[PDB]
RNA sequence: GACCCCAGAAAAGGUGUUGGUUGAUAUAGACAGCAGGACGGUGGCCAUGGAAGUCGGAAUCCGCUAAGGAGUGUGUAACA
């Protein structure tokens, strides 16, 4: 997340110094992950995701829907913290107990990605199967048999195309 | 020239003791020369401050022991980075002006930070090119009003630990008031008396 | 905050210069002066130092007001066209006047020494008008 | 992307050193004489050059 | 184009000066023998340092030129162009010969003049530098550096004389005061107490 | 020049007992026991008092070379005392530009595997000297801890790891990857 | 390393050790270490595209001082 933050900041300061001001004819031009103007993923394996996609499936977990996903993208990214145990968000880096909280970006976007990345690349068969069922990712023949990095490629292709 | 310089110090210390009956022994902290120049200009009207080798002072006082007794009380007190200041004005005013004129010392790298500093969330006013220092400390920042804007409060350095070069130069660019200190009175000598 | 942070200095002198100096590049500090501001900056700066003229400015958001600190080489070369003990004596009053002194005699000693750029013997045997300055 | 703190540590063992002008031996940064017999323990030393 | 100096290092022949018998000698490599402020007065430069030789050997005129330049460069760098006066006290008066082999063999073996060297005896002075009293370390360093252009072993001495004169420095000042010495350029003239009294009258007046 | 007598004394803490078998020093403390024989040096080791517990190293008629072996022994014994009271702990930081260095601590800390040093498939298996235990910090991301009673053993093991991660055929001023000894400390910090 | 002729070595080096010469500092607190300060006129003058102590030519002073060179090196385009 820090590395993603550095790239976002470096791009933003480039367009701020050389480009026009916020009151220019173009308007505000800076990139914001909360705004959905910057995405992630890898083109070699054919999978990419945006903050919009995760907020779509987490509002689904929870016009009207358009407002819901738009306001939720704010809590998806940034220096906001989420306790897994409490189940509620928090603006405080330390919980009342004293437990260190993970930031919401890593806790519910990067966390499923790291779980599936570790599961396939470490050949944990039952972990991969349960994750696919829970995340309703659909696979087909000639793809369900494979294991390893090609299986990793196929999963995120069908999860975050 | 070292012989004449030492002798000139001896006649300097001996005539100042004869001239002034009341003195403060004061310990110089990690205070710059500019801080000392400020002190001397501040006190130029009424007081005169002198510093030097502690072993030099003890020898000169011991030589003057016979002519001026009761000065032996200062002998077991010239220890550490301390010096003299010669005064004729009232103690409480001299002490009060001394504890009031403290320069805002900047953050010097590699030193102990006795004052805990925290940076609030405000627009720094620095252009969007000094962000290299902010990213060096990992401080997430955004550019608002065409200038660097810190998102939230950050604690930078705690008490009793070494400061780094990156932390020091971030404080120098932010121009916030770091740990600052001046000379502090060890003891007081009033015509043969010792107090705090 | 004086409506602006414009206490930044300048090191131009002699000819007008205007854009040929570092004024256009240092102009975006306030962003108001530009060509008119630095031209009327040199308007009052042509005299009171034709040397490098280390100066300072205060911006009226459209115009500028210039203050010229008394640099030693500046005032010595500007007052020049020998001893001229009278003119140096009368000039040690309006300067920055601190010089970590204790007596105003010391200031004229220091600038009588800085004007050596020999005029050191006057400081060497100085015995006249020592406390005339303050 | 080494942090500045770790760049200092690795340079303590790789870059901050003295070099004999006669036998290129890698000596500690405070050396005044080379430690090696083949050069006769000469005092002709130069700093190891940097990459800057 | 020249043989190594090891082939002419030792005084093996009788002195062979350039004369009406030895004709066709090329000019010596060294032509200048005094440098620095040669016109300095005697009392200006009281300190005189020498490069004394330890070996009875031959110094080539090429070595004298190289060592004179070497000492001059360091003395200029440390004392300024007008802070010193040097004097090479060896002149290359001995002609060395070469028997060129491309009548072949040793038939008619007598050689032709190749160059000039100066024969130096043990204890003889090769180079002298006079300067102010504070420049002693620069004189010692300059003479030490010039030692590397010479074959044998040389020692660096700091003479007890005043400058280039033959009178001891601790007695030079009051000797001049009592009029036994009168300066003339870089040296002094010794005035004995015998002669016409008219010269004694020219002094003291 | 043969100096008549060069002597140096080391003070032993109360919780330590030093026993001498000739020039063999046996130092026993809370952390265990250390043994080291100085038979390669001709010195007179003796124990002086009861409540102060001094150990005196004498050297009679020594020249310059073997006068330098008096402080050497005294410092070795002081390291032995330090080891059996506080122990030696060498922290090592692994530094890398692109490829993270993966360290796996095998049985009892005796074996250390460096996998991805400069991203190469070779696996460096470094064995610690006996009595030295290696560990991976939970307080830092890339940090080893080498703990043991003997400074000679611990620092030698640390040097084995450091010289294991040595770059070849490249510019070492540019390629700074490897594991280096960061700080030399103790345990119990007392 | 090891004995006239004689059967192999030089200049130049060495913080290896031994002896000697000369000089200097020191309980008015040497030296070496660790720990502070290292200022103001002043970014001194002339140099130029920038030379602020540190590319260069010259100057080489002053007050404050316990001390601080208009500068021993590193470093910046110059600063820092
Ligand atoms: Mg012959
Ligand atoms: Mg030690
Ligand atoms: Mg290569
Ligand atoms: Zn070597």
């Amino acid at each position: 997340y820090q590395t993603f933050q550095r790239i976002v900041e470096n791009v933003n300061v480039i367009i701020s110094t050389y480009g026009e001001g916020e009151s220019g004819p173009m308007g505000n031009i800076m990139i914001d992950p909360v705004l959905g103007t910057v995405g992630f993923g890898s083109g070699l394996h054919g999978w990419a995701f945006t903050l919009k996609q995760f907020a779509e499936m987490y509002v689904a977990k929870f016009a009207e829907r358009a407002k819901k996903v738009e306001d939720m993208m704010k809590k998806l990214w940034g220096d906001r913290y989420f306790d897994p145990a409490n189940g509620k968000f928090s603006k405080s880096a330390t919980s009342p107990e004293g437990k260190k909280l993970p930031r919401t970006f890593c806790q519910l976007i990067l966390d499923p990605i790291f779980k599936v990345f570790d599961a396939i690349m470490n050949f944990k068969k039952e972990e991969t199967a349960k994750l696919i069922e829970k995340l309703d990712i659909k696979l087909d023949s000639e793809d369900k048999d494979k294991e390893g990095k090609p299986l990793l490629k196929a999963v995120m292709r069908r999860w975050l195309p | 020239d070292r012989a004449t310089w030492k002798s000139n110090y001896f006649l300097k210390i001996i005539q100042l003791l004869d001239d002034y009956p009341k003195c403060f022994i004061v310990g110089a902290d990690n205070v710059g020369s500019k801080q000392m120049q400020q002190i001397r200009m501040s006190l130029r009207g009424k007081a005169v401050v002198l510093m030097g080798k502690n072993t030099m002072m003890r020898k000169a006082i011991r030589g003057h022991l016979e002519n001026n007794p009761a000065l032996e009380k200062l002998l077991p007190h010239i220890r550490g980075n301390v010096g003299f200041v010669f005064t004729k004005e009232d103690l409480t005013e001299i002490r009060d002006m001394l504890l009031a004129n403290k320069v805002p010392a900047a953050a010097r790298a590699g030193a102990i930070a006795p004052c805990e500093v925290t940076v609030p969330a405000q627009n720094t006013g620095l252009g969007p090119e000094k962000t290299s220092f902010f990213q060096a400390l990992g401080i997430t920042t955004k550019i608002s009003r065409g200038t660097i804007e810190i998102l939230s409060d950050v604690q930078l350095i705690k008490t009793g630990d070494k400061v780094g070069a990156s932390e020091a130069t971030l404080l120098n660019m932010l121009n916030i008031s770091p740990f600052s200190f001046g000379l502090v009175i060890q003891q007081v000598f009033d015509n043969g008396s010792i107090y705090n | 905050p004086n409506e602006i942070k414009v206490v930044y200095l300048r090191c131009t002198g002699g000819e007008v210069g205007a854009t040929s100096a570092l004024a256009p590049k240092i102009g975006p500090l306030g962003l108001s002066p530009k060509k008119v501001g630095d031209d009327i900056a040199k308007a009052t700066g042509d005299w009171k130092g034709l040397r490098i003229t280390v100066k300072l400015t205060i911006q009226n958001r459209q115009a500028q007001i210039e203050v010229v600190p008394s640099a030693s080489a500046l005032i010595i070369k500007a007052l020049k066209e020998i001893t001229f003990d009278e003119i140096v004596n009368i000039a040690r009053q309006m300067r920055h006047r601190s010089l970590a002194r204790e007596l105003s005699g010391t200031i004229k000693e220091i600038l009588g020494t800085a004007q050596s750029v020999h005029p050191h013997d006057i400081i060497d045997d100085i015995n006249s008008g020592a406390v005339e300055c303050p | 992307i080494i942090e500045p703190s770790l760049r200092q540590l690795a340079q303590k063992y790789n870059c901050d050193k003295m070099i004999c002008r006669k036998c290129y031996a890698r000596l500690h940064p405070r050396a005044v004489n080379c430690r090696k017999k083949k050069c006769g323990h000469t005092n002709n030393l130069r700093p190891k050059k940097k990459v800057k | 184009g020249r043989r190594p100096a090891r082939c002419y290092r030792y005084c093996k022949n009788k002195p062979y000066p350039k004369s009406r018998f030895c004709r066709g000698v090329p000019d010596a490599k060294i032509r200048i023998f005094d440098l620095g402020r040669k016109k300095a007065k005697v009392d200006e430069f009281p300190l005189g340092g020498h490069m004394v030789s330890d070996e009875y050997e031959q110094l080539s005129s090429e070595a004298l030129e190289a060592a004179r330049i070497c000492a001059n460069k360091y003395m200029v760098k440390s004392c300024g162009r007008d802070g010193f006066h040097m004097r090479v006290r060896l002149h290359p008066f001995h002609v060395i010969r070469i028997n060129k082999m491309l009548q072949t063999g040793m038939r008619g073996a007598f050689g032709k003049p190749q160059g000039t060297v100066a024969r130096v005896h043990i204890g003889q002075v090769i180079m002298s530098i006079r300067t102010k009293l504070q420049n002693e370390e620069h004189v010692i360093e300059a003479l030490r550096r010039a030692k590397f252009k010479f074959p044998g072993r040389q020692k660096i001495h700091i003479s007890k004389k005043w400058g280039f004169t033959k009178f001891n420095a601790d007695e030079f000042e009051d000797m001049v005061a009592k009029k036994c010495l009168i300066p003339d350029g870089c040296g002094v003239k010794y005035v004995p107490s015998h002669g016409p009294l008219d010269k004694w009258r020219v002094l003291h007046s | 020049m043969k100096t008549i007598l060069s002597n140096q004394t080391v003070d032993i803490p109360e919780n330590v007992d030093i026993t001498l078998k000739g020039r063999t020093v046996i130092v026993k403390g809370p952390r265990g026991t250390l043994r080291r024989d100085f038979n390669h040096i001709n010195v007179e080791l003796s124990l002086l008092g009861k409540k102060k517990k001094r150990l005196r190293v004498d050297k009679w008629w020594g020249n310059r070379k073997e006068l330098a072996t008096v402080r050497t022994i005294c410092s070795h014994v002081q390291n032995m005392i330090k080891g059996v009271t506080l122990g030696f702990r060498y922290k090592m930081r692994s530094v890398y530009a692109h490829f993270p260095i993966n360290v796996v601590i095998q049985e009892n800390g005796s074996l250390v595997e460096i996998r991805n040093f400069l991203g190469e498939k070779y696996i460096r298996r470094v064995r610690m000297r006996p009595g030295v235990a290696c560990s991976v910090s939970q307080a830092q991301k890339d940090e080893l801890i080498l703990e043991g009673n003997d400074i000679e053993l611990v620092s030698n093991s640390a040097a084995l790891i450091q010289q294991a991660t040595t770059v070849k055929n490249k510019d070492i001023r540019k390629f700074l990857d490897g594991i280096y000894v960061s700080e030399k400390g103790t345990v119990q910090q007392a």
